[PDB]
C-alpha cells in the first residue's frame, strides 16, 4: 500500500498509522519529526535515505544542517556533532576556562581536573583526546584495555554495533568479526560477557538481548533438560535451590507441593524455632538470639536460659516475663510468643471501609474475593459471598455460547456479532 | 463613546 | 521601578509609594502632542512612546538626554506599543489600519504580522512564554493570542465581553489581567484563557482604559474619573487614587528592571540572536522560528532570508501627492515651503524660494528670496524675515469700518463687549 | 438579506459586487474568504501574445523587433 504520502510501498498488513508518525518500510511509525535527522530511527535508516531528504524542508522550529538533516534547535553548540558535519557547532563564541577544569578538549568543553586522563572519555572529542594525551598506562582487568590509547571500559560494552571506546577494539576484528562468541556461548545486545547456549530462552533474558526470551528458541517445541528440575512451565531449578525458601521458581512454589522441605536444620551460628510451622520461621543465626526483639513464632530465641530481669511500667508486661510496649498489646500480631499480649483484650469494631471475618480480623474491602485467604478462616474467599450470578435476560435478548446477553434478532442476521460464529 | 480621538 | 503612565500632556514616570509624589524620570512632553502608546527598555533605560498628534514613535533616556525617532512611516493610530526585551522587538497595533506591525531595534526590519482586524486597542507579549495577546472591542469583542511570529491568531475570550481596552499579565503568576469598558468590571484568566474569574466591584471605575499588574496590586487608568487608581490584584478591595485631575489619561506600564531579564534560544550567549538574520520569535515550549522584512522571503535553510519582488514588490515612502521627509513622514506636497515644519524635522522647510523650489500659497515670499514666513506673519508686526520685507511697505488697516453699538471700539480698532470696560 | 447582498456568518449583509472586491465589507472576512477569485489575465489594453501569460506594449505591431515569443 502506498504509505507516506504515496511515496513508499510498505506491506499491506492493516496497520495503518498516524498522520503524526513517519511509516518506515519496517511498518514501524516513528513521530513525524523523526526523518531526515540523521539519526536512524527506523533502524534501517529508511528514514535517513536521500530520497526522502533530498525533497524535504525542516520545521522552522528546527535548526537545519549544512547538508540539508534537520536537527533539534537545543543541539546548536552543545559540544555534540549531530549534524555529522558539525554546522551545529560551527561559530559559537565557547567559554574559556583553566587548567584546573579543563585541558582543551577540541569542542571546548571544561572537564574537572583527574577527570583527564581518569581511565575513561568524558568530553566526548571524536579522536578521544580526552584520554589518549597520556602514554604510559595500562590498567586492571574487567575494565577492558581498547588497543593504544589507556582507555578502560567494562566488558559490558563490546562488539556491540557502538565504537563508544573509541579506539576499534569495541567492534575491530580482533575479535568480533570471525565469531560473536567462542562455540560454548552465544551474544548479547552489548556484553561480550556472552551467555552458555542453554542459559538464553531458560525464563529471564540472561543479558540486554531482546532475542533471548522472545525468538532464539521454540517457546513449547521442547520441556526443560533431564539435567534440571521443572517447577514452573517458565522455569526449571537446578537442585538444593528448591528447598532455601527463595522465590527461584518464578511462581515461588518451590518448598511446597511434595517435593521438598517439610523441615529444616541449623549449622554453626544459628538456632531453630522448633515450636513453629512454615508459615512462619524454622532457623535463625545466633546474630538473633537473646537480642532486642523477638524473632521465632514463639519468641523461644530470647528465653533460652538468658531469662533477663529488667523491665518497667514503660513496657507491658506478659506472664513468661518478657516486655514488649504498650502499643503491640491487642491486636493482630503474636510479639510476645505468649499471646499474653493478646489474651483478655476486647478489640473495637473494625472502620467502614473494612471488612470483617468470621473470627474478628478486619481486612481491607479490597482484599475481598481476590483468591487469597487473607484472614486464614476463608471468611473472605467464600462460594456465594463472592458470587456474580450470571444476567438473567428471560425472554427476547438471546444470549450466545461466549457468555455475553444480545438482542434475539441478532442471531442468524448473517453478521458476527459474537466470539466466533456463534451466532 | 470608546474611540480614543 | 517606578509607574510609568502617559497623556494628551505629557508622558510621565511616580513613585509606586504615595510617600513621595516627585517624578522618577523627567517629563517627556512637547507643545503639539497626544501620548497614547508607551513602553521601557530597562536594559539600555530608554523609554518608548507614540505621539498621536504626530505620528511618530520615538525612544528616550529616562534623563531625557538622547531623544530618537524609531520610525514615522505609515503610521495612522498606535493605539499601545509593547516591547519583547529578549528578542528586542517592537510590536504596536494600529486603529486605523486595522492592523498590529512588529520593528526589530538593531536593524529596522518591520512586518506587518497580523492585518484585516476591526478595532485593535491592547497588545501584550511574552517572551519566555512566546505567546503575544491582543484585544478588538468590535461588536462581537474578543481577546485573542498567537505566537510572537503573528501565525496561529484564534481567540481566547470572545464571551461576556465588551470594549477590552487594556490587557496586563501577571508575571508572578503567569495570569492574564484585562478591563471592561462596558460591564466596568476587570477579569484575569490563564493564558489559555481557562479559569476565568471576575475581580470585586470597584467604587468608582466606570470608563477604564489602561492597566498593568505590579507586585500585590493593580494600577488602572479611568478615562472619566482623569485619574489612576490602585487595587489589590485578589479582589480589588482597598481602592486609593494615585494622581487626581489629569487632562486625558490613556495608559500606565510599570517600569521594572528585575523582569525584563532572562533568556531563551532567541538570546543565546554563544550565537547570534537564534542563527536567524533578521526577526526570531519566541515560540511555547521554548522554541524559536525565524522572520523576515516586508519584501523578503526565508529560504530553505529556514534561517536566513533572501529578497522576493514578486509577492511583495518594494513601495515608494508614499503616494504622488506627498512630499518624503527625511525621518520617514510624508505630507501633502502643498504643506512643502510654507513656513511651518510639517514634517517635524524641517524637511519640508528646506531650502524654499531658490533653484525652483518654490513657495506655497500658504506663505509670503522674502522680496530677494531665499526665505519663506507663513502668511500669518506677514505685516503681523514683527520683523520675521531676514531682510525686513515682511513688515516694509504695510499698508494700514484703518478701514471706513464702525464697533456694534452694543460694544466698545479698543484704540486698537477692535471691538469688545461694552461691559469689558473698566473690568 | 436581500437578494442583491451577500450573507456574511455573521449576519451581515453587502452588495453582490462587494464580494470578494478586496475589503473586509463583512467586517469578518466572510467575503473574502468564501470565493479566492483567480485573476490571472491582462485586463490593460496591453496586447497579450497567443496561448502566453506574456503581454506587451501595444507600440509592437510591426515595429520592426520581434517583441512577443513568437514574434
Ligand atoms: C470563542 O472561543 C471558543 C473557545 O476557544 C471557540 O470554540 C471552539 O473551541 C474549541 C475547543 O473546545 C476549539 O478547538 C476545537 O476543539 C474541538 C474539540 O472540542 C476539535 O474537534 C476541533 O477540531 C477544534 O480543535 C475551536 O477552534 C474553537 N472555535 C474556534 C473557531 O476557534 C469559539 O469558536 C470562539 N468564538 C468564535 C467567534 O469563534
Ligand atoms: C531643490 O532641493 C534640492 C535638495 O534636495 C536642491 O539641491 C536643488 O538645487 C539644485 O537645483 C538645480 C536645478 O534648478 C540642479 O541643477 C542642481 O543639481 C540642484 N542641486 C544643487 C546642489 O545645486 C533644488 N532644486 C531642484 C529643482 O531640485
Ligand atoms: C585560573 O584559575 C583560577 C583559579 O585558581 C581562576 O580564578 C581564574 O579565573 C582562572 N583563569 C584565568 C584566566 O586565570
Ligand atoms: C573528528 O571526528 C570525525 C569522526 O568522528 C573524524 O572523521 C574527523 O576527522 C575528526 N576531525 C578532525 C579535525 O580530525
Ligand atoms: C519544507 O518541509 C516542511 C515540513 O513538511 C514544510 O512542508 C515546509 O513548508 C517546506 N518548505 C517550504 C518552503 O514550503
Ligand atoms: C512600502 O510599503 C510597503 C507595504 O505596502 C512596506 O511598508 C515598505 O517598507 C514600504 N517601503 C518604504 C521605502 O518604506
Ligand atoms: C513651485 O514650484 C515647485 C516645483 O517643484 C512646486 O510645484 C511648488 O508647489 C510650486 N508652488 C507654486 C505656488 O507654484
Ligand atoms: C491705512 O490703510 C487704510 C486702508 O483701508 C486707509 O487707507 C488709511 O487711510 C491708512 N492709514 C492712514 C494713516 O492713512
Ligand atoms: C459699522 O461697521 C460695523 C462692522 O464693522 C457694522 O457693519 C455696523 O452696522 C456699521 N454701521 C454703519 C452705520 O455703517
Ligand atoms: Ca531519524
Ligand atoms: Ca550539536
Ligand atoms: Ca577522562
Ligand atoms: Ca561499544
Ligand atoms: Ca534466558
Ligand atoms: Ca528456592
Ligand atoms: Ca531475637
Ligand atoms: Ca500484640
Ligand atoms: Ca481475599
Ligand atoms: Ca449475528
Ligand atoms: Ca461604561
Ligand atoms: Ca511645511
Ligand atoms: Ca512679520
Ligand atoms: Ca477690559
Ligand atoms: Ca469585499
Ligand atoms: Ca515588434
Amino acid at each position: 500500500y502506498l504509505a507516506n504520502d504515496n511515496k513508499y510501498c510498505v506491506v499491506d498488513t492493516g496497520t495503518r498509522c498516524n498522520q503524526l508518525q513517519f511509516t518506515c518500510l519496517n511498518g514501524h511509525c516513528i513521530n513525524q519529526d523523526w526523518k531526515c535527522d540523521n539519526d536512524n530511527d527506523c533502524g534501517d535508516g529508511s528514514d535517513e535515505l536521500p530520497t526522502v531528504c533530498a525533497f524535504h524542508t525542516c520545521r522552522s522550529t528546527a535548526f537545519t544542517c549544512g547538508n540539508g538533516r534537520c536537527v533539534p534547535y537545543h543541539y546548536r553548540c552543545d559540544y555534540y556533532n549531530d549534524c555529522g558535519d558539525n554546522s551545529d557547532e560551527a561559530g559559537c563564541l565557547f567559554r574559556n576556562c583553566n587548567s584546573t577544569t579543563e585541558f582543551t578538549c577540541s569542542n571546548g568543553r571544561c572537564i574537572p581536573l583527574s577527570y583527564v586522563c581518569n581511565g575513561i572519555n568524558n568530553c566526548h572529542d571524536n579522536d578521544t583526546s580526552d584520554e589518549k594525551n597520556c602514554p604510559p598506562h595500562t590498567c586492571p582487568p574487567d575494565f577492558t584495555k581498547c588497543q593504544t590509547t589507556n582507555i578502560c571500559v567494562p566488558r559490558a560494552f563490546l562488539c556491540d554495533g557502538d565504537n563508544d571506546c573509541g579506539d576499534g577494539s569495541d567492534e575491530n576484528p580482533i575479535y568480533c568479526a570471525s565469531h560473536t562468541c567462542r562455540s560454548n556461548e552465544f551474544q548479547c545486545l552489548s556484553p561480550q560477557r556472552c551467555i552458555p547456549s542453554y542459559w538464553f530462552c531458560d525464563g529471564e533474558a540472561d543479558c540486554a538481548d531482546g532475542s533471548d526470551e522472545p525468538d532464539t528458541c521454540g517457546h513449547s517445541v521442547n520441556t526443560c533438560r533431564a539435567s534440571q528440575f521443572q517447577c514452573d512451565n517458565g522455569r526449571c531449578i537446578s537442585g538444593n535451590w528448591v528447598c532455601d525458601g527463595d522465590n527461584d521458581c518464578g511462581d515461588m512454589s518451590d518448598e511446597d507441593q511434595r517435593h521438598h522441605c517439610e523441615l529444616q536444620n541449623c549449622s554453626s551460628t544459628q538456632f531453630t524455632c522448633v515450636n513453629s510451622r512454615p508459615p512462619n520461621r524454622r532457623c535463625i543465626p545466633q546474630y538473633w538470639v537473646c537480642d532486642g526483639d523477638a524473632d521465632c513464632s514463639d519468641a523461644l530465641d530470647e528465653l533460652q536460659n538468658c531469662t533477663m530481669r529488667t523491665c518497667s511500667a514503660g513496657e507491658f508486661s506478659c506472664a513468661n516475663g518478657r516486655c514488649v510496649r504498650q502499643s503491640f498489646r491487642c491486636d493482630r500480631r503474636n510479639d510476645c510468643g505468649d499471646y499474653s499480649d493478646e489474651r483478655g483484650c476486647s478489640y473495637p469494631p473494625c472502620h467502614a471501609n473494612q471488612f470483617t471475618c468470621q473470627n474478628g480480623r478486619c481486612i481491607p474491602r479490597f482484599f475481598v474475593c481476590d483468591e487469597d485467604n487473607d484472614c486464614g478462616d476463608g471468611s473472605d474467599e467464600q462460594e456465594h459471598l463472592c458470587h456474580t450470578p450470571e444476567p438473567t435476560c428471560p425472554l427476547h435478548q438471546f444470549r450466545c455460547d461466549n457468555g455475553h446477553c444480545i438482542e434475539m434478532g441478532r442471531v442468524c442476521n448473517h453478521v458476527d456479532d459474537c466470539s466466533d460464529n456463534s451466532d | 463613546x470608546n474611540x480614543x480621538x | 521601578n517606578f509607574l510609568l503612565f502617559s497623556s494628551k500632556t505629557a508622558v510621565r514616570g511616580i513613585p509606586f509609594t504615595l510617600s513621595t509624589q516627585e517624578d522618577v524620570m523627567v517629563p517627556v512632553t512637547g507643545s503639539p502632542s497626544f501620548f497614547v502608546g508607551i513602553d521601557f527598555d530597562a536594559q539600555h533605560s530608554t523609554v518608548f512612546y507614540s505621539d498621536l498628534s504626530k505620528d511618530i514613535i520615538y525612544k528616550q533616556k529616562i534623563d531625557g538626554t538622547g531623544k530618537e525617532v524609531i520610525t514615522a512611516n505609515r503610521l495612522e493610530s498606535v493605539e499601545c506599543l509593547t516591547f519583547d526585551w529578549i528578542s528586542r522587538n517592537l510590536y504596536w497595533t494600529d486603529g486605523g489600519l486595522k492592523s498590529v506591525t512588529v520593528l526589530r531595534l538593531a536593524d529596522k526590519s518591520r512586518r506587518q504580522i497580523i492585518s484585516n482586524l476591526n478595532n485593535p486597542r491592547s497588545i501584550v507579549v511574552h517572551p519566555t512564554a512566546g505567546y503575544m495577546f491582543l484585544s478588538d472591542w468590535f461588536r462581537p469583542a474578543k481577546i485573542m493570542r498567537a505566537w510572537s511570529d503573528g501565525s496561529h491568531l484564534m481567540p481566547i475570550v470572545n464571551t461576556s465581553l465588551g470594549w477590552p481596552n487594556g490587557l496586563a499579565i501577571d508575571w508572578s503568576a503567569s495570569r492574564l489581567y484585562w478591563v471592561d469598558a462596558f460591564f466596568d468590571k476587570i477579569e484575569h484568566s490563564t493564558l489559555d484563557g481557562l479559569d476565568r474569574k471576575r475581580l470585586g466591584h470597584v467604587d468608582q471605575m466606570t470608563h477604564p482604559f489602561g492597566l498593568t499588574v505590579f507586585k500585590d496590586n493593580v494600577f488602572i487608568t479611568d478615562w472619566r474619573l482623569g485619574a489612576i487608581i490602585r487595587v489589590r490584584k485578589s479582589d480589588g478591595g482597598d481602592m486609593t487614587v494615585i494622581r487626581r485631575g489629569i487632562s486625558s489619561v490613556m495608559h500606565v506600564k510599570a517600569y521594572d528592571a528585575d523582569l525584563q531579564t532572562g533568556s531563551n534560544y532567541c538570546s543565546q550567549t554563544t550565537h547570534a540572536n537564534g542563527d536567524c538574520s533578521h526577526f526570531c520569535f519566541p515560540v511555547p515550549n521554548f522554541q524559536r522560528v525565524c522572520g523576515c522584512p516586508y519584501g523578503m522571503k526565508l529560504q530553505r535553510d529556514q534561517m536566513t532570508c533572501e529578497g522576493d519582488p514578486a509577492r511583495e514588490p518594494p513601495t515608494q515612502q508614499c503616494g504622488s501627492l506627498s512630499f518624503p521627509c527625511n525621518n520617514g513622514k510624508c505630507v501633502p506636497s502643498f504643506f512643502r515651503c510654507d513656513g511651518v515644519d510639517d514634517c517635524h524635522d524641517n524637511s519640508d522647510e528646506h531650502q524654499c524660494g531658490v533653484f525652483n523650489n518654490t513657495c506655497s500659497p500658504s506663505a509670503f515670499a522674502c522680496v530677494r528670496g531665499g526665505q519663506c514666513i507663513p502668511g500669518q506673519w506677514h505685516c503681523d508686526r514683527q520683523n520675521d524675515c531676514l531682510d525686513g520685507s515682511d513688515e516694509q511697505n504695510c499698508p494700514t488697516h484703518a478701514t471706513s469700518s464702525t464697533c456694534p453699538s452694543t460694544s466698545f471700539t479698543c484704540d486698537n480698532h477692535v471691538c469688545i463687549p461694552k461691559d469689558w470696560v473698566c473690568d | 438579506c436581500s437578494p442583491t447582498h451577500f450573507l456574511c456568518d455573521n449576519g451581515n449583509c453587502i452588495y453582490k459586487a462587494w464580494i470578494c472586491d478586496g475589503d473586509n465589507d463583512c467586517r469578518d472576512m466572510s467575503d473574502e474568504k468564501d470565493c479566492p477569485t483567480q485573476p490571472f489575465h491582462c485586463p490593460s489594453t496591453q496586447w497579450q501574445c497567443p496561448g502566453y501569460s506574456t503581454c506587451i506594449n501595444l507600440s509592437a505591431l510591426c515595429d520592426g523587433v520581434f517583441d512577443c515569443p513568437n514574434g
